[PDB]
């Protein structure tokens, strides 16, 4: 209704609208996230039907401001409502504080705004995990993966999204401290697809660096693509 | 509520051993003509209080209504005697009607007294809203405020206000003795009532006094005689 | 207090789904079919009048195909009664959009806007769902034809040919399997008649039926529409060449 | 919490709400509206009442504006906060652009005003079904207002009890190029077959656009002399 | 009874409000408190509840202003915003006005506040009864029930084993002209250790005392000042 | 849901069940109230008895105190029948009507409109489920700007007839046949000389309908009219006096 | 919930969505305070979900203000919300009144909201139990604060999953006198017996609000390592 | 009764409306009142009856007998709380009609608009109706007085002496024994008690004093409020009887 509370602790002690939202971000596509010396890396899953549906929905990989990644995995309904609220933030915050938003404080915000929304009344939570890569105060990138309950935590190296589980213990035993950007793009690859299907058209991948953020062409992701089959062989 | 056009005149609240003793004009002068010479400006707010009056009447009688509704309520209430508002609390009240009149920029021009006995130990738990002897009163249970139109509260011995504030408390200052006894307050008070008569144009005779005693509240009508200092010869 | 009377509209199901939107999309899922079609001359939007009676006027209107902008326009497939409230709410946008920045909506913020609207219902509010989506064709300078999807949920997709309505499949499987990348204007219209007959399963179509509009931008955005008379040619030119 | 929508989808995706509200309207008394070569006739029949009623009292067909009448078949009570808020909207489009509101637009809006209750929390669907018939600079107009909210145009229609075999003999019965005197008189005999017991006077209404002539309804004494035939 | 419970708004058939009824119950879980008016005295005592040895005893006697205190017994946040209200009432009316507030008229402005969170149901009654023990011009004790209600006695009990403690007072009529303080204290403190369970802790520096009355602001009485007096309790 | 509790919710069949169940509500007080329409002259009768509820009945009240007529202006008067704090509200309700039709449009309501736009407020109820029906049916005269009689009667449904020998209580599904009987013999005297006879051919009638409506005797004490004819146009509760010398003409 | 909303009373007396918080105050990890007559020490365990993670950015152990710390449980979203609320009333207070906040002055504040949802805004019970402390006058205080809004001063409290088992050795071997390193060392042995394998550097962050300089400090690896070494209870 | 009783908005399909005959056995349960016309001045009374077990209760501090403008009586029987609500509330509407019209306000609209306020109740969702049967009085010496009993929902009757409570029938059948419009109003005093003597249930006896209060408006009150001094009540407790 309007103004009720429906998010309400079960009598186990259990938030059932939260877990629920969860449940709707295992039924979407998986995301990764790579964290480097200076640079970040994102690859996505994308499912377009051949010879229709241009690939013009980008639904992951938003920017948010010069230098703010994001690529979440839910529900794409309450994407757009939830990245438009955190553009309209780092506008605000570097209205009233004249430098750029770091990644940390939109990661907070947007921790926030997901909370606010299972706390409040006559709301649904958001369905929507996100994960969001950018340059602290200090010139240091980092990536924060969030949940639809809205607890926050840094990493390293995360995959959200479908079956994540698979992807992020394959990710765990083979992630080095400082990979280089040719390294980067493969470890993303070779992660992201351990659970989607190997063509190169379902993956979609991005690098974020100090400037300028630079999506992956086709040329390289085919050309990765053929080493891993080849590796799978 | 803007601009005094309808004004009353001083009215002199003095404290004699027996109560409060307050007096005022019957005229109410509409600028430089005298409209109407019948109005009363002396309220019976509560059984062992009064209200006094200046500047424009129409504020005054609003504020009447404010004052006597509040002791309704009290009134409804009230279980013993004990309960009653004191004059002090209506005090408190008007000044902080006046007050927030007064930052907002609606202040119901006035230079309202409040007047009356502040204690009960002499019984009036019987209470008729609608219609023996003096007992001697310690003056520390007589309460006289003052309450002007800045919001400016206090409370005194003898308190006059309007135009009294030059003639009268200048007779009052050097002539108000404790414990004064009831037709020796009259005298004095008359005698302060005369010289205005003489000295300002808005004031006249036919004073109403009001005296505030352990019985109640009274009234009578006197017709003050100003005739003295032989200017008529030519 | 109606808590016992509530429905709880906008909460989440045990497998992580809405109901009332699960259930919107069945109501689409039942309503008349709506094609649509990017060409290089221009977009096509084509969807079957689902018969009523004889006495209809089918002269001036029909309920399907509304222009929202002089360069946007759509394909309503749904409930027909709250569409007219999701057009006039783009008409608004599409107008003031043009107010503040002096200069015509593109149609990938229309549509954003138009599903914003669309989504915040199943957010928040207690209320049912908009059961309605449709495709909404424009042209822009920035991006050329367009072609989106939108969806009682909220969530939409551009697309370069779509089938939403009752016997999409049948009719999505006759545009993936005929529509080439490179099409010329009456051409994609007869590719529109080809999957409106073979949608609702009849060899020929009856032009009492399924109507057609386009865009085909001529450096002015000439936005025509079909009458019925029109598409008797487009019949008979399904007809010689099938 | 007490502003939810008490209209929601059906698993099956119907709004089972609505089509509780056109069942009602399927059992009211038969309004019909009837279009022709210049001007629009919206009938409807009224069942013979006692006589302690004053029939004048009350009207299923009133009228909106100079040229826009209207009838309603369904609950009388919500007809007239419907045709009460259906006039402030005639006068507020006055209030702006000189001319007379014309029906398309009029109907548009007065549509969005049923599906509101729709829609919106705590209140129920319009139990009633319009026929707005009007004249306008764009010729005349029949449209139909359903309790959903979406509103159709008609050449002639029905929408009462018996509606389906009363709209069937209407087709068989109309054509584009009907005088409007022959519309009266066709009005007039499918209500007359459509009503068990013809005693099709006294209970009966006519209401007629006149080929751009203010719109004006027949009293009864214009009326006896269309029931001959 | 199952259908009759689920809102503050349904009446019983027997016209019974449950969901203020059962509130009215949660003030029989808190610890007991009593209440003792003197000829010119008031004498409040509470037993805090440790819930464990590490914890300190929860606070259960409140002041409100000068000559004003209060016993809360039931749900300790919605006591707090009792004790928030009345504190907030009788310095506004000591800032409005001069005077001190009337407790007769206090009280009847926390009664009503208890109602209003009863014809709603968006709102719930509160868990909490006080015991509004202050000295106006005469000593007066009140008692506010979670439904809107409340009374002027001469003794009270709150909840746990409260019956117990009421048979001290039920049979006890000296607290009338019990002067001498210390002679009405241990009336107050032999009334809390009844409702005091046996073999268990007996009464020590950590339960409740405060006293109010002609010329006594409203004071707690000092542990060491306490201690004393446990030891009369013990004869 | 199987939720038919809700005000506005159809049941399947298209019904609101919630209107029929108000309009049993009315019935259950058993109060009959008659009035009837003449030439230039509009009459209407109560019953002057407790309604049928909870409360004990008849015992110490003062029956003088015990109406179902009121009057809205100094010219529009009803007979409210129904639950009695649903029948006190509606005519406060109406008054203000009437009153603030009076400032906004500085003439008085007339008749008709009153009832019309009181209509329009019962809809409110009809369809919004936060809250429920008055359970109030209404009979309003008056005298309209052509001096002309008018009666008009609403319902819990919102529905505003108006007719010219009305009947409201619990006995309309044959007081309808008896009122329109002893209508006609009016008719049937066609001497139409009857020069301001509200007296002795209206209020008579009206009478005489109540007596045949319910059978019992209707002591002066247990009934009351009220008239809004023409020379008068200020409905007047007419005085227990000449209420029995009707009664006398049983003959 | 199934017929029942927020506000509503159990035929027990309780209500029923704080008595259904309770139970979600049992599952965050475990986290012990110690208050002594010289500064409060706060220490609590470190759950890494994987090695991935920075063990930055996740935190247990914030500060309300510049002398007041706080220890978590439960719902560690729902967390972040108070200490984010209780930091702007903290820092509010100072800039009204010139002083700081007495701990149990700043408990009451974050209390009242605990039940902001009750309407005498939020709409459920918040699900955290908080160890706040701090040393603002009359010595150190440790409080704690529960999802019923009862807050009871504690002089060794703990909360998490295993407090049930912390408060019990705490329940024994605490002295009410105490040097500050005795309460080091005792936090650690408490959590030790408690907390997984391994007590290095990366599984604990303690922290401490001295008395003397009356600011909170967050221990470092070096800090920490120290007090490790100590193994007081060499007992297996 | 088969979900038709649970809230105050809903009609039984017999068209009773519940959840406000529960509220009759609410009041029917509780602690009875009396109020009856003499030829002198309405005498109201309250007896107590569910306070005698207590014996904690201050003497007279209890009270249900409630005056408004100095010259009305309001008593009620229910619940304490929502009838001190109305009380509260009939002091506003009288405060306010002073305000405006620089007199006290006339009982028979007093009892008017609170009517409308507690039948308002009676109407919503949400709101919950009172719980409490309101007696009002006052007597003029012009007109002599009046009784006015507003039940729940509305329905404001004026009577010539009431009573309303737990015993209401067996003190009725008591009262009407002698027409008390010719009796005095001193002597009646020990009338009511002989019916609080006999016809309440062993709740009261002998011991009564403080169960027991009430209040009169009559000429040696000045025709104002008045509670009856103690020195009155004992002379009238001559009730020695078998």
């Amino acid at each position: 209704s309007y103004d009720r509370a429906i998010t309400v602790f079960s009598p186990d002690g259990h938030l059932l609208q939260v877990e629920h939202a969860l449940e709707a971000v295992k039924k979407g596509g998986c995301a990764v996230a790579i964290k480097s010396s200076n640079f970040a890396v994102l690859a996505v899953e994308k499912k377009n039907i051949p010879k229709l549906q241009n690939p013009k929905t980008t639904e992951k990989l938003i920017k948010l401001d010069e230098h703010n990644c994001l690529a979440f995995a839910g529900l794409n309904a309450d994407a757009r409502v939830l990245v438009n609220k955190t553009r309209l933030e780092c506008q605000r915050y570097y209205l009233n504080m004249d430098e750029p938003a770091p990644v940390d404080y939109i990661a907070k915000y947007v921790a926030k705004v997901q909370q606010k929304f299972t706390h409040r009344g006559g709301v649904r939570p958001f369905g929507i995990a996100t994960l969001i890569a950018g340059f602290k105060n200090n010139k240091e990138i980092c990536i924060y993966q969030t949940e639809p309950s809205g607890i926050y935590a840094a990493w390293k190296a995360q995959a959200i999204g479908k079956n994540a589980k698979i992807v992020q213990e394959f990710l765990e035993k083979n992630y080095q401290e400082n990979m280089e950007q040719k390294d980067c793009i493969f470890l993303a690859l070779k992660a992201i697809f351990e659970v989607v299907e190997l063509s190169s058209k379902n993956v979609e991948v991005a690098l974020l660096t100090e400037k300028d953020l630079t999506f992956i062409e086709e040329q390289e992701i085919n050309s990765m693509v053929e080493l891993i089959d080849q590796e799978r062989t | 509520t803007l601009g005094p056009v309808v004004t009353g005149t001083s009215v002199i609240a003095i404290k004699y051993k027996h109560g409060i003793m307050i007096a005022a004009d019957r005229k109410a002068s509409y600028g430089s003509y005298a409209k109407f010479q019948n109005v009363e400006r002396i309220f019976k707010i509560n059984n062992k209080t009064v209200m006094g009056f200046s500047g424009e009447l129409a504020d005054a009688q609003y504020l009447h209504e404010l004052l006597t509704r509040k002791n309704i309520n009290n009134l409804s209430e009230k279980k013993r005697k004990e309960d009653m508002y004191t004059p002090q609390h209506y005090h408190s009240y008007v000044s902080r009607v006046f007050y927030v009149r007064k930052n907002r920029i609606d202040p119901l021009f006035n230079n309202i007294i409040i007047a009356g006995i502040n204690s009960q130990k002499y019984d009036n738990n019987d209470d008729n809203v609608l219609l023996e002897e003096y007992k001697e009163i310690h003056k520390d249970d007589l309460y006289i405020g003052f309450v002007d139109m800045h919001g400016t509260n206090f409370c005194d011995d003898y308190i006059t206000t309007g135009y009294a504030r030059y003639f009268a408390l200048t007779l009052l200052r050097d002539h108000y003795k404790d414990n004064m006894t009831e037709e020796e307050a009259r005298i004095l008070i008359n005698e302060c009532l005369r010289i205005l008569y003489f000295r300002d144009a808005t004031s006249s005779n036919f004073i109403q006094i009001v005296k505030v005693t352990s019985k109640g509240v009274e009234y009578e009508e006197p017709y003050i005689l100003p005739c003295v200092l032989n200017s008529a010869d030519y | 207090m109606a808590r016992r009377y509530d429905s709880r509209t906008t909460t989440f199901s045990p497998e992580g789904r809405l109901y009332q939107v699960e259930y919107a999309l069945e109501a689409i899922n039942n309503a008349s079919i709506t094609i649509g079609l990017i060409t290089k001359d221009g977009v096509i939007l084509g969807a079957d009048k689902v018969f009523i009676s004889k006495l209809i006027d089918k002269a001036n209107n029909y309920e399907k195909i509304y222009k929202i902008d002089k360069h946007i326009f759509c394909g309503v497939a749904g409930l027909n009664a709250d569409a007219n409230i999701l057009i006039n709410q783009s008409r608004l946008y599409a107008q003031r959009y043009l107010y503040n920045y002096n200069e015509v909506q593109p149609v990938s913020q229309l549509v954003v806007q138009i599903c914003d609207i669309k989504q915040s219902y199943t957010q928040y509010g207690g209320l049912r769902p908009y059961g309605v989506s449709f495709l909404i064709g424009g042209y822009d300078t920035k991006d050329g034809y367009q072609l989106y999807h939108t969806d009682p949920s909220g969530n939409y997709s551009g697309w370069f040919a779509t089938a939403i309505g009752t016997n999409n499949l049948t009719a999505s499987s006759v545009l993936k399997q005929e529509w080439k990348n490179d099409m010329t204007l009456e051409e994609g219209l007869l590719l529109a008649l080809k999957t409106l007959a073979k949608s609702t399963d009849t060899e020929i179509p009856k032009s009492e039926k399924i109507e057609l509009a386009y865009l085909t931008n001529k450096d002015g955005e000439v936005y025509q529409k079909y009458l019925t008379e029109k598409e008797i040619e487009e019949l008979i030119k399904l007809y010689t060449q099938k | 919490e007490y502003s939810f929508s008490l209209t929601t989808f059906s698993p099956t995706g119907k709004l089972v709400q609505i089509e509780y509200a056109l069942n009602r309207v399927s059992s009211s008394s038969p309004a019909l509206g009837i279009r022709a070569k210049n001007g629009v006739i919206i009938a409807t029949e009224k069942k013979s009442p006692n006589e302690l009623i004053e029939e004048n009292s009350i009207f299923k067909i009133q009228q909106i504006s100079e040229h826009i009448g209207i009838v309603y078949a369904g609950m009388p009570g919500d007809f007239r906060v419907l045709l009460k808020r259906a006039r402030k909207e005639a006068i507020r489009y006055s209030l702006q652009y000189g001319s007379e509101i014309l029906v398309k637009e009029l109907v548009k809006i007065i549509a969005s005003i049923v599906q509101e209750f729709t829609q919106t929390g705590g209140v129920r669907p319009f139990g009633l079904s319009l026929l707005i018939c009007g004249v306008d600079v764009y010729g005349y107009h029949l449209y139909q207002i359903d309790p959903s909210g979406c509103y159709f145009n008609w050449m002639a229609t029905c929408v009462g009890k018996d509606y389906q075999n009363n709209m069937s003999f209407l087709e068989k019965r109309y054509n584009k190029d009907i005088e409007i005197e022959d519309a009266i008189h066709t009005a007039i005999l499918t209500l007359k077959e459509s009503y068990e017991g013809v005693l099709n006077e006294k209970n009966i209404e006519i209401g007629v656009a006149y080929d751009n002539k203010p719109f004006k309804i027949l009293t009864q004494n214009e009326i006896k002399d269309y029931l001959i035939e | 009874r199952n259908l009759y419970d689920t809102d503050n708004i349904i009446y019983s058939p027997e016209g019974r409000l449950y969901q203020v009824e059962y509130a009215s119950e949660a003030i029989k879980q808190g610890t007991c408190a009593v209440a003792i008016k003197s000829k010119d005295y008031v004498v409040v005592s509470g037993l805090k509840k440790c819930i464990s040895k590490l914890s300190f005893p929860q606070e259960k006697i409140f002041k409100i202003d000068d000559y004003i205190g209060i016993s809360m017994s039931g749900i300790t946040s919605d006591a707090k915003v009792l004790t928030k209200f009345m504190q907030n009432e009788c310095l506004s009316h000591k800032f409005l006005y001069n005077e001190n507030i009337n407790i007769e008229s206090l009280v009847r402005s926390v009664a009503d506040k208890y109602q209003k969170n009863t014809q709603k149901s968006s709102k719930r009654a509160f868990g909490v009864g006080l015991m509004i023990a202050a000295y106006h011009n005469e000593p007066c004790i009140f008692e506010t029930r979670p439904n809107g209600s409340y009374f002027e006695y001469d003794a009270l009990s709150f909840g746990a084993r409260s019956h117990a403690s009421k048979t001290y007072l039920e049979k006890n009529l000296h607290l009338f002209e019990e002067c001498s303080l210390e002679e009405l204290i241990l009336h107050c403190l032999k009334a809390l250790k009844c409702s005091l369970s046996s073999e268990s802790e007996l009464t020590i520096s950590n339960t409740a005392l405060a006293v109010v009355g002609k010329n006594h602001p409203w004071q707690e009485i000092s542990s060491l000042q306490l201690e004393e007096y446990l030891s009369k309790v013990k004869m | 849901s199987m939720y038919d509790r809700h005000l506005t919710i159809f049941s399947p069949d298209g019904n609101l069940y919630q209107i029929e169940y108000a309009i049993k509500a009315v019935k259950n007080t058993n109060i009959t109230s008659v009035g009837v329409k003449g030439e230039n002259c509009a009459v209407i009768i109560s019953q002057k008895k407790m309604a049928t509820q909870y409360i004990s009945q008849d015992k110490l009240l003062d029956y003088n105190n015990i109406t179902n007529i009121y009057n809205i202006t100094d010219e529009i008067g009803c007979s409210m029948v129904g639950m009695p704090g649903d029948c006190l509200s509606m005519v406060y309700k109406a008054r203000s009507e009437a009153s603030e039709f009076l400032y906004s449009n500085g003439y008085n309501v007339n008749a008709e409109t009153l009832c019309r736009n009181i209509c329009d407020k019962i809809q409110v109820y009809t369809q919004h489920a936060y809250m429920r029906l008055h359970a109030c049916s209404g009979m309003i005269i008056g005298i309209d700007e052509n001096n002309k009689p008018e009666l008009f009667k609403f319902d819990p449904s919102g529905f505003c007839a108006g007719y010219r020998a009305c009947v409201i209580g619990n006995k309309e599904q044959e007081s309808i046949s008896v009122l329109e009987r002893l209508l006609e013999k009016r008719k049937k005297k066609i001497q139409q000389e009857t020069i301001d006879e509200d007296i002795r051919n209206t209020t008579i009638l009206a009478i005489e309908a109540l007596q045949t409506i319910l059978a019992f005797d209707l002591k002066a004490s247990e009934i009351e009219v009220a008239i809004v004819s023409t020379k008068n146009r200020n409905f007047t509760q007419i005085s227990e006096k000449e209420i029995d010398n009707y009664l006398t003409y049983i003959a | 919930e199934y017929d029942r909303g927020v506000n509503t009373f159990s035929p027990e007396g309780r209500l029923f969505q704080v008595e259904y918080a309770l139970g979600a105050i049992k599952l965050g990890s475990t986290a012990v305070g110690i208050c002594v007559n010289d500064g409060v020490i706060l220490a609590s365990e470190r759950r890494i979900s994987s090695t991935l993670i920075e063990k930055d950015s996740v935190e247990k152990l914030l500060s309300i203000d510049d002398h007041i710390g706080c220890a978590m449980s439960g719902l560690m979203a729902d967390a972040r919300t108070l200490i984010d609320y209780a930091r702007v009333e903290c820092n509010h207070y100072k800039f009204i009144y010139n002083e700081n906040i007495n701990i149990k002055s700043c408990v009451e504040l974050i209390s009242e909201l605990a039940l902001d949802f009750s309407n005498l805004i939020m709409s459920r019970p918040f699900g955290v139990a908080l160890l706040i402390g701090g040393v603002d006058k009359n010595g150190p205080c440790l409080w704690y604060t529960e999802p019923s809004g009862t807050n009871t001063r504690f002089s060794a409290a703990s909360i998490g999953s295993a407090q049930e088992g912390a408060e019990l050795l705490l329940q024994e071997n605490y002295k009410k006198d105490m040097t500050f390193e005795q309460a080091e060392i005792l936090a650690l042995t408490v959590l030790r017996q408690v907390m997984e394998d391994k007590l290095s550097t990366s599984n604990v962050e303690i922290c401490a609000i001295k008395k003397s300089d009356q600011t909170f400090y967050k221990y470092n690896t070096d800090d920490i390592s120290r007090i490790i070494d100590v193994l007081p209870s060499p007992v297996y | 009764s088969a979900g038709y009783d649970l809230s105050v908005s809903t009609f039984s399909p017999d068209g009773r409306l519940y959840q406000v005959e529960y509220i009759y056995k609410s009041i029917n349960n509780n602690n009875t009142a009396l109020c009856l016309e003499c030829k002198d001045g309405i005498i109201c009374c309250c007896i107590n009856s569910n306070m005698d077990k207590n014996k904690m209760i201050k003497k007279n501090s209890y009270n249900r007998i409630y005056h408004v403008n100095n010259n009305i009586i309001i008593t009620y029987s229910g619940f304490d709380g929502d009838a001190r609500n109305i009380i509260d509330r009939a002091r506003s509407e009288a405060n306010t009609y002073y305000y405006n019209f620089h007199t006290n306000i006339p009982l028979h609209i007093l009892v008017n608009r609170i009517s409308l306020y507690i039948h308002a109740y009676t109407l919503y969702w949400h709101m919950r109706p009172f719980a409490a049967s309101i007696i009002i009085s006052s007597f003029n010496e012009k007109d002599k007085g009046d009784i006015y009993c507003i039940e729940p929902n509305g329905a404001c009757y004026k009577y010539s002496g009431i009573v309303i409570g737990k015993n209401k029938e067996m003190f009725k059948t008591e009262i009407e024994k002698k027409d008390y419009k010719d009796i005095n109003v001193r002597d009646a005093i020990e009338d009511i008690y002989k019916f609080i003597l006999t016809s309440d249930d062993h709740m009261n006896k002998n011991n009564l004093q403080n169960l027991v209060n009430f209040s009169w408006i009559c000429k040696e009150s000045s025709y104002e409020f008045q509670n009856i001094h103690e020195e009155i009540l004992t002379p009238a407790l001559n009730k020695a009887v078998e």
